[PDB]
């Protein structure tokens, strides 16, 4: 299976570098070009450049100056640096491949790697329970994780490991006045299963390495 | 429209 | 570098419908256009080359046409996980361009909210700042008012709302509304509560607590 896996969310300060590595399987860097393609609020969708199988590259016209691309072909590995950033810069940034060498239909997505550009210092989150009691309504019960303070974004949450998806909402986080982001995350389940059933929120918050499961019990 | 980098789709 | 107009920005329609995406070109590009589906917090996906062409994997019930300038992505019936924004791209012209692309939302049927309300944590307290949560669950349409009051006092300019995207199986929201006040604050009031006023509800329906059990 082709798969494109790209390195983690950054920070990158105003005038800075950005540096990220995709990781490629299911084919060759010798067979196939990568392509590096970003998504900001501003400019949309807007493709930034190539490296092909033999190693030549392409940049767009405004990048030219201040993009590198290079590879390892042994170690399935394509590097994208990207000089002087801007707040404008902040956006996702993928790699992808197109379904032939010389194309660029691009069939394959890396995951996006989402760039703050900001002066501001990272910052990991605090966890908080959102706890039900009687939350409970035609016997659904409502509980959740308040995932509070933290920069920059993104921030990752699931239930049980990946083991509980129906029902689960994780909302958009918000931009509080101190310049911090702030979200929820909650799932509803039947009332009765409170008393066997164990519910935690796997919170994950990379450019701070804040790895923490918390527990959320009825009070 | 633009893109939302918090939601992650189109915001209107 | 070519200009690729896409429209409507926005299109709702309701499952089993029709619906035509368009992308206007600057100029002349023939038939180098291609169509990608992106969804809630995804990748772009690959949906039709050149203008017409099958991509592995994807429904039948997408396909393009168009050659020159006037390009069209159809759906022939819309299902609930149709729900996303929809690109094209052109690569007649170096380098290669993307519309600013369509929001498509699917019509449904009016939803309630189902209502809940949280109080701060013991855990968060500690850190001198109280969050008290209102959830408004899958609902439809998605404008939806929450009033906080604290003792009968109108709360405002305390409180931010999030709202999730469409729901891709029945198409419906949810909001978060959380009040932020300070441990000093929460501590001297009692009855928190969140009145949410919308469509589904012939009356505003209030989720309260008092603080302390
Ligand atoms: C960012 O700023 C530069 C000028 O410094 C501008 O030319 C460019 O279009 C901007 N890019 C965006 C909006 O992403």
């Amino acid at each position: 299976q082709v798969q494109l896996k790209q390195s983690g969310p950054g920070l990158v300060q105003p005038s800075q570098s950005l540096s990220i590595t995709c990781t490629v399987s299911g084919f060759s860097l010798t067979n196939y070009g990568v392509h590096w393609v970003r998504q900001s609020p501003g400019k949309g969708l807007e493709w930034l450049g190539v490296i092909w199988s033999g190693g030549n590259t392409d940049y767009n016209t405004p990048f030219t100056s201040r993009l590198s691309i290079n590879k390892d072909n042994s170690k399935s590995q394509v590097f994208f640096k990207m000089n002087s950033l801007q707040s404008n810069d902040t956006a996702i940034y993928y790699c992808a491949r197109a379904l032939t060498y010389y194309d660029y239909e691009f069939a394959y997505w890396g995951q996006g790697t989402l760039v703050t550009v900001s002066a501001a210092s990272t910052k990991g989150p605090s966890v908080f329970p959102l706890a039900p009691s009687s939350s409970t309504s035609g016997g659904t019960a409502a509980l959740g994780c308040l995932v509070k303070d933290y920069f920059p974004e993104p921030v990752t949450v699931s239930w049980n490991s990946g083991a509980l998806t129906s029902g689960v909402h994780t909302f958009p986080a918000v931009l509080q006045s101190s310049g911090l982001y702030s979200l929820s995350s909650v799932v509803t389940v039947p009332s009765s299963s409170l008393g066997t059933q164990t519910y935690i929120c796997n919170v994950n918050h990379k450019p701070s390495n804040t790895k923490v499961d918390k527990r959320v019990e009825p009070k | 429209c633009q893109y939302d980098l918090s939601t992650r789709r189109l915001k209107c | 570098d070519i200009l690729l107009t896409q429209s409507p920005v926005i299109l709702s329609v309701s499952p089993g419908e029709r619906v035509s995406f368009s992308c206007r070109a600057s100029q002349s590009i023939g038939t180098n256009i291609h169509w990608y589906q992106q969804r809630t917090n995804g990748s772009p996906r690959l949906l039709i080359k050149y203008a017409s062409e099958s991509i592995s994997g994807i429904p039948s019930r997408f396909s393009g046409s168009g050659s020159g300038t006037d390009f069209t992505l159809s759906i022939n019936s819309v299902e609930s996980e149709d729900i996303a924004d929809y690109y094209c791209q052109q690569n007649n012209n170096w380098p290669t361009t993307f519309g600013a692309g369509t929001k498509l939302e699917l019509k449904r049927t009016v939803a309630a909210p189902s209502v809940f309300i949280f109080p701060p944590s013991d855990e968060q307290l500690k850190s001198g700042t109280a969050s008290v949560v209102c959830l408004l669950n899958n609902f439809y349409p998605r404008e939806a008012k929450v009033q906080w009051k604290v003792d009968n006092a109108l709360q405002s300019g305390n409180s931010q709302e999030s709202v999730t995207e469409q729901d891709s199986k029945d198409s419906t929201y949810s909001l978060s509304s959380t009040l932020t006040l300070s441990k000093a604050d929460y501590e001297k009031h009692k009855v928190y509560a969140c009145e949410v006023t919308h469509q589904g509800l012939s009356s505003p329906v209030t989720k309260s607590f008092n603080r302390g059990a």
